[PDB]
């Protein structure tokens, strides 16, 4: 399932899959800092063989935003 | 004045993306790990002058990584047993 | 160890094991010394017509020692006791393409054959 | 086909990419002879040489004037041992070293014995560490030099260099240490340790092969008779064209090691503990050679009873390892280092060396451990010594 987005986010952020909810902000809800979110964006790029440029990466601040970006880029 | 934070997060991304192109396993895995460890270790520095020194070193090292990635692609070799 | 022929006797082991020392039809040669880094145990099983019908080995040693004794164990099978007596270190070394610094391995393997064959002959005298 | 893991950093290291990057300008456009005094190819080559000299000096706490470039630690050891002995030969004829030194120290001392010098080769304890009070007792009135290496290349044991320097300083005996395996890996300060001469190798610290240095203390002035005659380069101590790219590489490796030393030591310590503890909890009769309390974690020497070390290296076909030594008499004739610490001869035939370094990964360690466990078990099942001990035979009772 493209919600493999949840697996990456939990892996990257060290949070049980239970806590990785569609509503959550990486920083406010899951304890990420901006070094984590750089790496998290890169892990999504690697996982889905997709290129996420800065203006798009800047908008990907929540679990759903990551799910929606990946779904809309094949 | 340039933003140290903008510079720092953009160097972080560039340095990680470029290091991932190292053809050789031991340089690639070292560079990615070392960059991650060094930015994290220096996350709480507050002196604007020391930060700028760290940024300048990171820019120097990004040049090193770019040049050495390309040289290691010109003279690449087989992968290690464990990349299988 | 580097030669394909030598490494093959470790990667594709054959005849590793033991025979029953108490058998009148089993001869056991144990040659070498732990302090010299090379100890070979070679056992032969001889049928009543004097044909060696089975053999087993164990070796503590570098790859060429393992290969020399493994080869020796293959080679004694199907030979009579008198035939196996003529296997030479130089045959083992040529077959494995041993370098000069490992020629001592093939000499110990020939010692192991003759030790095993002599223990067997000792047992037949009564 | 696929390449083996490199776990052999005591034999040599890969170049750090930062070091190759610093060297390459001098391999391409800055190719001048640093002794060419009349033009800019010479001037820029000389300036790079002198910057590299300061980088080496800064790592060890020296003045750059005390740094002499050489072709490697072998040459530096020859200069320190033969050069000191020959300089004071008319007054002093006795030298002291240890039985576990590298062959270039031992062979240098042997050649001086053929020259009429007296050499004491000190024993070491079973830990691999010298006995300081035996060193003290060995110093004679005509003792010109003590030489004791900082980290042993086969078993990784650390000699008490600062305490040795205290002994030698207080008796006005020159103290040399072969630091080839320690420079850039543990802290070295020539003044706190009271070192008079020190050997350095570029390719033990992610720098290029073919280059080294010797530290020669200038206050109090240590006197050395030069071995390489020639045009007087390196203050008359080492004639020959200074090879700019190599010395640039050596200085870059020293500066990188100065920055990275603490981070590397923490990472290698963790990987080293993991390798040792996971092998030992999965295999019986595994012994570490050398005292773990006084030990550089990146050099791990273990014996695996009932298995011969070269067959284990063959079995570990996708890991580059060694049985120690000058890449020579390691398992061929048994290690003289293992013999000097009292290892049984058969167990010295059963020992192998693992090296963990700056670029080693946790996955490489785990792969090596897993394969070592599998193949030690396999080789034991092929071993007549294991079969005998399993049948309850005492091997010390057989007539071999
Ligand atoms: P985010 O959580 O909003 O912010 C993250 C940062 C770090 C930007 C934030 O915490 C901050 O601004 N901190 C202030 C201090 C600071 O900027 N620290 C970072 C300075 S730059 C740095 O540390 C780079 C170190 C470079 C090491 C490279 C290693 C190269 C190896 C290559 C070898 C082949
Ligand atoms: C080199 C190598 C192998 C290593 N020991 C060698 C080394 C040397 C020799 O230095 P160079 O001449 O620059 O090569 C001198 N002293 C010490 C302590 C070491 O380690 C090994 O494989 O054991
Ligand atoms: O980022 C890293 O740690 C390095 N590598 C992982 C190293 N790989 C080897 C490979 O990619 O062939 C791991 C492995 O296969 O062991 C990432 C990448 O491929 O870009």
């Amino acid at each position: 399932i493209e919600e493999r987005v949840k697996k990456i986010i939990g892996e990257q952020l060290g949070v049980k899959q239970e806590e990785v909810t569609n509503n959550a902000s990486f920083v406010e809800d899951l304890g990420a800092d901006s070094l984590d979110t750089v790496e998290l964006v890169m892990a999504l790029e690697e996982e889905f063989d997709t290129e996420i440029p800065d203006e798009e990466a800047e908008k990907i601040t929540t679990v759903q935003a990551a799910i929606d970006y990946i779904n809309g880029h094949q | 004045a340039a933003s140290s934070r903008a510079q720092v997060l953009a160097l972080y991304r560039a340095m990680l993306r470029e290091s991932k192109r190292f053809s050789a396993y031991n340089y690639r895995t070292y560079a990615v790990r070392r960059i991650r460890d060094a930015f994290r270790e220096n996350k709480n520095v507050k002196d604007p002058v020391e930060i700028q020194t760290l940024v300048n070193k990171a820019k120097r090292d990004l040049g090193v990584i770019r040049r050495q990635v390309h040289i290691g692609q010109l003279y690449s070799t087989d992968k290690l047993i464990i990349e299988n | 160890a580097y030669h394909k022929k030598v490494v093959d006797h470790y990667e594709n082991p054959r005849n590793v094991g033991s025979l029953d020392k108490t058998s009148k039809n089993v001869g056991t040669g144990l040659v070498g010394a732990p302090a010299c880094g090379d100890v070979m145990k070679l056992q032969i099983q001889v049928d009543e017509k004097g044909k060696i019908v089975d053999a087993r080995f164990k070796t503590f040693g570098c790859g060429s020692a393992i290969a020399s004794s493994s080869l020796a164990t293959e080679w004694v099978k199907g030979k009579t006791v008198e035939e196996a007596l003529t296997i030479k270190n130089t045959d083992i070394a040529k077959e494995l393409c041993l370098p000069p610094v490992k020629l001592h391995c093939s000499m110990l393997a020939e010692d192991a054959i003759k030790a095993a064959l002599a223990d067997y002959k000792l047992k037949q005298e009564p | 086909s696929l390449r083996p893991l490199y776990m052999d950093v005591q034999a040599t290291t890969p170049l750090d990419p930062r070091v190759l990057d610093a060297m390459l300008p001098y391999l391409i456009n800055y190719y001048g002879n640093p002794h060419s005094r009349t033009h800019a190819y010479g001037w820029e080559s000389e300036a790079a040489m002198e910057r590299a000299r300061q980088q080496v000096a800064s790592l060890i706490g020296a003045d750059p004037r005390e740094i002499i470039f050489t072709s490697g630690a072998t040459e530096s050891n020859n200069i320190a041992i033969k050069g000191v002995a020959r300089f004071y030969r008319s007054r002093k004829k006795h030298l002291i070293t240890t039985q576990t030194e590298h062959k270039c120290v031992l062979d240098s001392c042997r050649s001086l014995e053929a020259e009429g010098f007296q050499v004491t080769y000190l024993p070491v304890q079973k830990s691999g560490i010298i006995d300081l009070k035996e060193l003290e007792a060995a110093i004679q009135p005509d003792t010109s030099l003590v030489s004791v290496m900082t980290v042993n290349n086969e078993i990784g044991v650390k000699q008490p260099i600062a305490e040795i320097g205290r002994i030698c300083s207080s008796r006005k005996v020159y103290f040399h240490t072969d630091a080839a395996q320690a420079v850039g890996k543990i802290p070295l300060d020539v003044n706190d340790m009271k070192i008079d001469l020190m050997s350095i190798s570029g390719h033990k610290i992610y720098g290029p092969k073919g280059v080294g240095a010797i530290y020669i203390r200038r206050r109090p002035r240590v006197r050395v008779e030069a071995l390489q005659s020639g045009g007087g380069q390196e203050r008359g101590m080492r004639s020959g064209t200074v090879p700019t790219p190599l010395v640039v590489g050596l200085g870059a490796a020293c500066e990188v090691a100065q920055q990275e030393m603490e981070y590397d030591h923490k990472r290698i310590s963790k990987l080293s503990e993991r390798l040792i503890q996971n092998i030992m909890k999965s295999l019986p009769d595994v012994v570490m050679n050398g005292d773990p309390k006084h030990h550089y974690p990146g050099c791990i020497n273990l014996s695996f009873a009932y298995v011969e070390g070269e067959s284990l290296l063959m079995a570990l076909k996708d890991v580059a390892l060694s049985s120690g030594s000058a890449c020579t008499s390691a398992s061929l004739e048994p290690s003289y280092v293992l013999r000097a610490i009292g290892t049984d001869e058969d167990l010295a035939h059963s020992s192998i060396r693992f090296g963990i370094g700056r670029f080693t990964t946790e996955e490489e360690v785990d792969y090596t451990v897993e394969k070592c466990i599998q193949h030690v078990k396999r080789l034991r099942e092929m071993s007549p010594l294991w079969e005998m001990v399993q049948d309850g035979i005492d091997l010390k009772s057989i007539k071999w």
